[PDB]
């Protein structure tokens, strides 16, 4: 209301156990999975779509 | 090699330490206190500094006009200060006026007559108080970083305390704050300069023994503090210097790691533009923002208290577009203590120390402060030789697994006073706390 | 390569009296068929000058000096987009061709290697 | 403020046509940047309309090309302006980095835009030789046979790559109809990279022909240079015309007016003039393998000049030595060029191995210990 | 937490090293999952399931 | 009595010097591995791949021995 040394009411959102590795190892288990399958869809797309390139069926069947 | 710190005790359990100087003609003494703002509550948050005031106002024999008379008489002068978890009222005088100094602190301790008249007129004096610290713009700064490192727990809270507090104080509080922290076991009396020891003593069983004692005796810089990464901003455009502080938890006084963060503290370093010297300072970080000019100054501290402690950097810039950059590269100087740092910048900033815990002591209202502080944080005064020790083992293995569970990639505090508008959101500033090329 | 290894190499030469006997003959004529001098250049005038020790050591020179360099800059950049070559007392005489740069830059280089060397040191 | 410098659209154009500061003094060898802006506008004019009339099946490709030529109005032109600014810009794109290396371009603080054209200069390559396919005739077929066989010399994978490259198990059609559709695509890759190192020059500026710095005494690019382009925009397009009206197919190979033919194999393969000193770089080495990486690195060596040349002094205006050295550079350059095209044959075979150690040599040896001599000789010179 | 945070999670290096491996096992396990998934739930419909007769 | 500080300059270039750099020797390790693992992942649809490196590794190299039955192929 005036003095800017009382902090703001953040308790509905503080996690109690904030400062703990587990607290951070949980999103880095996020982030890791995130980055996980987007290595995976990457390598998936880049297989996929870069396959076209290898003979194709008509080429093959003329081998 | 400096004379022994003598040290005894008396029945109640009031620590007297002490340690002379014949070289010197003045003598510092004094009572150092393990009780500040600290051991308050919200309701009476700010008695400690109240009373600070009032133990001037008058005792029960002398006056407040009689108290002044006194000390200008003795010809030296009192000092008093109070913290979050110390209380210190002191006195340098002459040689021979060192029984009368004892007999005046003695008396301004025990025996304060907290007279409603004193307390009303106070309640203004402090009030005042208030609106002129706005402009000590370091201890603005210190003082939100403490509320926001520290939300809504004991050591969050002003020395001074709350308006409301001010308004609501009443000498019957001030009485019970005294009578439940000011006891025997929580105190030392200190001499420093021209003291005997086996005076102060004496002085001690005359003036102090009447002192209360604790129902709990738990030993001296007995203390749980939980951390909140988060940030204040409070900018003001129309300053010209810009005011930040970063810190992360800490380590408390008695911590096994309590070297190597004075280590790793010494390493970053201090830096201001108007020392000389400072431009061919060895730490990089002093290099980069000097040949950048990014900052008028930067001062790493390592504050410590009974359980926990905040480690961190205080800057202060009027490049306003650079404040980025600032930031960044101090951060990056902190990820090298994790990741870069080797016997080179160790050995260095170990032999920088070895030499400044000692400087620093160079009078004895310094050397008074320094017995007091140990004899209250620790329970005893660490010898120059056990400080060397210990200062010796801290290898370069230490302070990188130091930093590595302290700073890498961790939560920090953030206070920025003054044109900030360049400095960027928490996530910019904490995603700086590691790299991602390590 | 630095101005330093330039001027410490050269000062080798120097001293060797045999070495100096077959160098300094060559240097004087390397210097005759360079014909900086017939655009009223220094030598000092083509070091170049795009980083930072350079610029801290232009910013060194004493104000004469430094108007007299632009001067003789401008000067030749005219010369060359005329295609043209000094005459009379536009053209450097062996005497006037003066070091006047190289004790600059050698003080702003030997803080520059100490600093970097310092950088390195080791508590023994 | 005018609307030029305050519309940050009209800014951008204005900062590198027309406010640009330029050094006032830039010779005409400061024209070849301009002329290769011209080559690629030909080429991009001329290369999406022949994508109109052109048709990338191996079945149709000769044919394709033969319509532009008979039936097309005005095919005739568009096809030997084509194939003719192809060559130009090789030409003008050796004259640039001859100039950027006789004047010392490469050094800072112009290290970046020095660096992006060499890459700039390997796109090209890569554009030229999938156009020269396109045609489908007889160089263009064996050309492409031999030069994607280079690449299984790649340990391990090389077959495979090459198999893949081709899309079955020869130069086919697979393979013409990704050339053609790479050929469209790499030239907007080498226009942006080179908008790229012109962004990247333009921190530094333009360096001068004698080597000092150009802020005491700038010129704006527009009218002096703007002007001093146009000169040899119709000096460029005289040769052009020359070309391309009274001689179109002199830079080119008969054969490739033979179609395509897997089973005969033409007297001699040999790449387009300009890639021809690479060739012989290739031919040097007797290893396959070996002779694939000497020749990237006769490219790829251009990215040491900025170490190699240990010159206190930008460029070679004021250094006799250094001027002849760079002299014989050249001209071995081009003797390396010669080389490629003859037979392999007796005394051609150890001449191209003197003249690729000696191309090599310049880099590696010769520079360095000639650039730190000269500064000796300053030095001491001019006590 | 702590021992995992550290060796797996702390270094970037290691980090990326843990999720590439771990985007190699998902890639090949889920092939085989879903590959069996398939075939259960189109069982006697494929090619496959009626090769034998022939 | 100290006359003088005791110290030396180590080798250095470039700024790097052997303590530094040998702290950063594991770090560059990793990241080879992270190359190593991430390259062979690109590659490993190539049947070359399958056939010279995947197959041939222990219990797991099963996984990429795969025949397709002759009367299913057409080629
Ligand atoms: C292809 C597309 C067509 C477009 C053509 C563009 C070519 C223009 C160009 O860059 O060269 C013109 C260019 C004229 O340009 P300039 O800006 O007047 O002078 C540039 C030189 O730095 C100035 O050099 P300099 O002033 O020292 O004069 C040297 C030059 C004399 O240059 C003259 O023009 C005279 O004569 C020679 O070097 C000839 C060598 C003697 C052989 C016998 O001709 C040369 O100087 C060629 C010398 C190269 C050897
Ligand atoms: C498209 C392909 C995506 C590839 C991503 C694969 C692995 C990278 C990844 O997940 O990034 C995590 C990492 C790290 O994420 P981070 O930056 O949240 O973690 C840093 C802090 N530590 C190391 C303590 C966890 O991001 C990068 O390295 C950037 C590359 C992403 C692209
Ligand atoms: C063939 C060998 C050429 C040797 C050149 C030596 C210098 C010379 O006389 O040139 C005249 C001029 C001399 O100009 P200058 O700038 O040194 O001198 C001007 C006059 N003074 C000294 C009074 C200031 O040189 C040039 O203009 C050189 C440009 C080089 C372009 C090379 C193209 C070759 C392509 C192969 C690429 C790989
Ligand atoms: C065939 C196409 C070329 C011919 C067009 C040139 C302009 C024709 C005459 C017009 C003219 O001279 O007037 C100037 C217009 O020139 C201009 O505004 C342009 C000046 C030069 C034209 C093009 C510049 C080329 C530079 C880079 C070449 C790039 C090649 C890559 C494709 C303005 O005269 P003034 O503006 O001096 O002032 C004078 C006061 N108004
Ligand atoms: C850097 C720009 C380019 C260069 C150096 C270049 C080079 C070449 C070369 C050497 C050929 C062989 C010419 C011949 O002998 O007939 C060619 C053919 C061709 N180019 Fe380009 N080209 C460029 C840009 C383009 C662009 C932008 C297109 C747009 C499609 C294109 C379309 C073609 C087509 C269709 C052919 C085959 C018809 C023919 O041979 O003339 N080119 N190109
Ligand atoms: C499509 C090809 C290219 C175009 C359109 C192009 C265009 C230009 C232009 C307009 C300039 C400024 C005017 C000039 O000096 O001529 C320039 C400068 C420059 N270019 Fe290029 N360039 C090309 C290829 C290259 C290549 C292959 C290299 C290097 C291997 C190169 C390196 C440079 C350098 C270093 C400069 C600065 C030279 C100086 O002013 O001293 N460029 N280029
Ligand atoms: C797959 C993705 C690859 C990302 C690879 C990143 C490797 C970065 C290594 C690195 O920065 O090493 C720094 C180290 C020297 O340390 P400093 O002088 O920067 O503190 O440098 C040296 O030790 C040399
Ligand atoms: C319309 C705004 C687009 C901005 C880039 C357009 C072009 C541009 O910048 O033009 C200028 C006229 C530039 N010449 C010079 O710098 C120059 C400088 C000094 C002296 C001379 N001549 C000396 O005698 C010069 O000629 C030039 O030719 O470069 C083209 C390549 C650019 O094309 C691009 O990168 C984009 C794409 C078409 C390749
Ligand atoms: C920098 C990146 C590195 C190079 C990129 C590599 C490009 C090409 C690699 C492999 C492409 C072909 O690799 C091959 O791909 C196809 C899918 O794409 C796979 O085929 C698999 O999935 C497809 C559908 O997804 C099915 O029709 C098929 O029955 C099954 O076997 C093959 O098991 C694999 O051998
Ligand atoms: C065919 C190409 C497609 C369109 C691209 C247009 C040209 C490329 C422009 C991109 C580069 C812009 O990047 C930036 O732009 C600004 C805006 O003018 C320019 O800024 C430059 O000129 C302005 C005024 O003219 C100066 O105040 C400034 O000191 C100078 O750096 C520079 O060029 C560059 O610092």
């Amino acid at each position: 209301g005036k003095s800017t040394y009382k902090i703001p009411d953040f308790t509905p959102y503080l996690k109690k156990d904030r400062n703990t590795d587990a607290n951070r190892l949980f999103s880095y288990f996020m982030i890791g999975s995130f980055g996980m399958l987007s290595a995976a869809g990457a390598k998936a797309t880049v297989q996929d779509f870069l396959s076209n390139m290898s003979a194709s069926a008509d080429v093959l069947a003329m081998a | 090699v400096s004379p022994k710190t003598r040290t005894s005790n008396l029945k109640n359990g009031l620590t007297i330490a002490s340690e002379s100087n014949p070289l010197v003609q003045t003598a510092t003494v004094g009572v150092w206190i393990d009780a500040g703002s600290r051991n308050e509550n919200a309701y009476n948050n700010g008695t400690a500094h109240f009373f600070e005031h009032l133990a001037f106002k008058g005792t029960d024999k002398r006056s407040q006009h009689q108290l002044e008379l006194d000390i200008e008489n003795m010809g030296g002068h009192l000092n008093a200060y109070t913290s979050r978890e110390s209380t210190v009222y002191y006195a340098k005088s002459f040689k021979d006026d060192v029984p009368k100094s004892v007999e005046i602190l003695a008396d301004i301790l025990q025996h304060s007559k907290l007279a409603e008249s004193a307390i009303d007129r106070e309640r203004e004096v402090i009030t005042r108080e208030l609106e002129e610290v706005n402009k000590q713009y370091e201890e603005v700064v210190f003082d939100h970083l403490h509320a926001t490192a520290f939300m809504n727990q004991p050591l969050g809270r002003t020395i001074l305390g709350p308006r409301e507090n001010i308004q609501t104080i009443t000498n019957t509080e001030l009485r019970k704050f005294i009578t439940e922290n000011y006891t025997a076991d929580r105190m030392v009396l200190v001499g420093a300069g021209a003291v005997d020891h086996d005076a102060l003593v004496e002085l001690a069983e005359k003036y102090f023994s009447h002192l209360p004692s604790s129902q709990s005796p738990v030993p001296l810089g007995t203390p749980i503090p939980n951390f909140v990464g988060s940030e204040v901003r409070l900018r003001d455009d129309t300053m010209p210097v810009a005011h930040i502080a970063i810190a992360v938890e800490g380590v408390s006084w008695t911590s096994e790691d309590y070297y190597t963060a004075l280590v790793a503290q010494a390493i970053i370093g201090n830096y201001d533009r108007a020392v000389g010297t400072s431009r061919h300072q060895g730490s990089r970080l002093s290099n980069i923002v000097s040949e950048n000019n990014l900052a008028n100054s930067f001062q790493s501290f390592s504050t410590s208290y009974s359980d926990t402690g905040l480690w961190g950097i205080y800057l202060t810039s009027e490049n306003t577009t650079q404040i980025d950059d600032l930031v960044h590269f101090t951060l990056k100087e902190w990820n090298r203590l994790s990741t870069s740092v080797s016997n080179l910048q160790v050995e260095r900033a170990k032999s920088q120390l070895k030499a400044g815990l000692l400087l620093s002591l160079d009078g004895t209202t310094y050397v008074a402060e320094d017995i007091g502080r140990q004899l209250t944080t620790l329970g005893r005064r660490v010898t120059p030789a056990e400080v060397e020790a210990k200062l010796e083992a801290v290898t370069e293995h230490d302070v990188r697994a130091w930093a590595q569970k302290t700073l890498y990639d961790k939560d920090i505090a953030l206070v920025g006073l003054g044109p900030i508008e360049g400095l960027y959101d928490y996530n910019r500033i904490r995603n700086d706390m590691s790299m991602m090329r390590w | 390569a630095s101005i330093t290894s330039v001027v410490k190499t050269s000062e080798l030469i120097l001293k060797s009296p045999l070495l100096s006997k077959i160098v300094v003959p060559l240097a004087k004529t390397y210097v005759k068929f360079s014909g900086y001098r017939q655009l009223g250049f220094k030598m000092n005038d083509l070091i170049i000058e795009e980083t930072p020790n350079m610029q801290l050591a232009l910013r060194r020179l004493p104000p004469t000096e430094s108007y007299d360099r632009v001067y003789r800059l401008i000067r030749a950049t005219q010369f060359s987009l005329s295609h043209k070559l000094a005459t009379g007392n536009d053209i450097t005489k062996p005497e006037e061709d003066d070091h006047y740069l190289i004790p600059y830059i050698l003080d702003v280089e030997a803080e520059a290697f100490e600093k970097d060397a310092l950088d390195n040191l080791e508590v023994v | 403020m005018a609307l030029r410098k305050k519309n940050s659209l009209l800014n951008m154009a204005n900062s590198y046509v027309l406010d640009s500061p330029q050094p006032s003094n830039l010779n005409y060898f400061w024209n070849f940047g301009s002329l290769l802006a011209l080559c690629l506008v030909i080429q991009l004019a001329t290369g999406i309309t022949l994508a109109m009339h052109y048709t990338s099946h191996a079945s149709l490709a000769f044919d394709s090309v033969e319509h532009i030529m008979r039936d097309v109005n005005f095919g005739w032109f568009i096809r030997y302006a084509h194939a003719n600014t192809a060559s130009f810009f090789f030409i003008c794109i050796y004259a640039h980095m001859g100039r950027n290396i006789y004047y010392g371009s490469y050094k800072t603080p112009r290290v970046l835009p020095w660096s992006i054209g060499v890459i700039i200069f390997l796109l090209l390559i890569i554009t030229a030789f999938m156009g020269y396919v396109l045609v489908f005739g007889q160089m263009s077929l064996w050309g492409a046979t031999v030069i994607c066989n280079l690449v299984s010399a790649i340990p391990w994978l090389g077959e495979d790559i090459v198999h893949f490259l081709w899309g079955g198990f020869s130069v086919g059609n697979p393979t013409l109809q990704r050339f053609f559709a790479l050929h469209y695509l790499m030239p907007f890759v080498l226009a942006v990279f080179a908008l790229l190192h012109l962004i990247a020059l333009h921190t530094a500026g333009s360096s001068n022909p004698l080597g000092i710095t150009s802020n005491v005494d700038k010129l704006s690019m527009h009218p002096y240079y703007s002007f001093k382009d146009l000169i040899t925009v119709f000096a460029f397009l005289l040769m052009f015309t020359l070309f391309v009206f009274f001689s179109p197919d002199k830079l080119g190979h008969p054969d490739n007016y033979i179609p395509a033919n897997p089973m005969v194999t033409p007297a001699s393969i040999v790449p387009e003039w300009y890639l021809l000193p690479f060739y012989a770089i290739l031919r040097a080495i007797p290893d396959k393998l070996g002779g694939v990486i000497a020749m990237v690195a006769a490219i790829l060596i251009l990215l040491i000049l900025p170490i190699v040349d240990r010159s206190i002094i930008r460029g070679n205006a004021f250094k006799p030595i250094s001027k002849l050295l760079f002299g014989f550079f050249i001209c071995n350059f081009l003797l390396l060029g010669v080389l490629g095209q003859v037979h392999i044959e007796p005394p051609f075979i150890v001449l191209g191995q003197i003249c690729t150690i000696f191309y090599f040599s310049y880099f590696l040896i010769l520079l360095p210990m000639v650039s730190t001599i000269e500064n000796i000789f300053f030095y001491i010179g001019s006590l | 937490a702590t021992t995992f945070y550290n060796v797996f999670v702390k270094r970037n290096s290691a980090f990326v090293a843990t999720i590439l491996a771990s985007a190699f096992v998902f890639d090949m396990t889920f092939e085989t999952a879903i590959d069996n998934f398939w075939d259960r739930i189109n069982a006697g419909k494929q090619w496959k399931d009626i090769r034998h007769k022939y | 009595y100290v006359k003088k500080p005791s110290y030396k300059i180590v080798p250095h270039f470039l700024g790097f010097n052997i303590p530094t750099v040998s702290k950063w020797i594991p770090i560059f390790g990793i990241w080879g591995a992270a190359a190593g693992i991430g390259a062979l992942f690109l590659i490993e649809g190539v049947p070359r791949t399958r056939q010279d490196i995947l197959s041939k590794i222990p219990i797991i190299g099963e996984h990429w021995i795969r025949e397709i039955p002759a009367s299913d192929n057409p080629f």
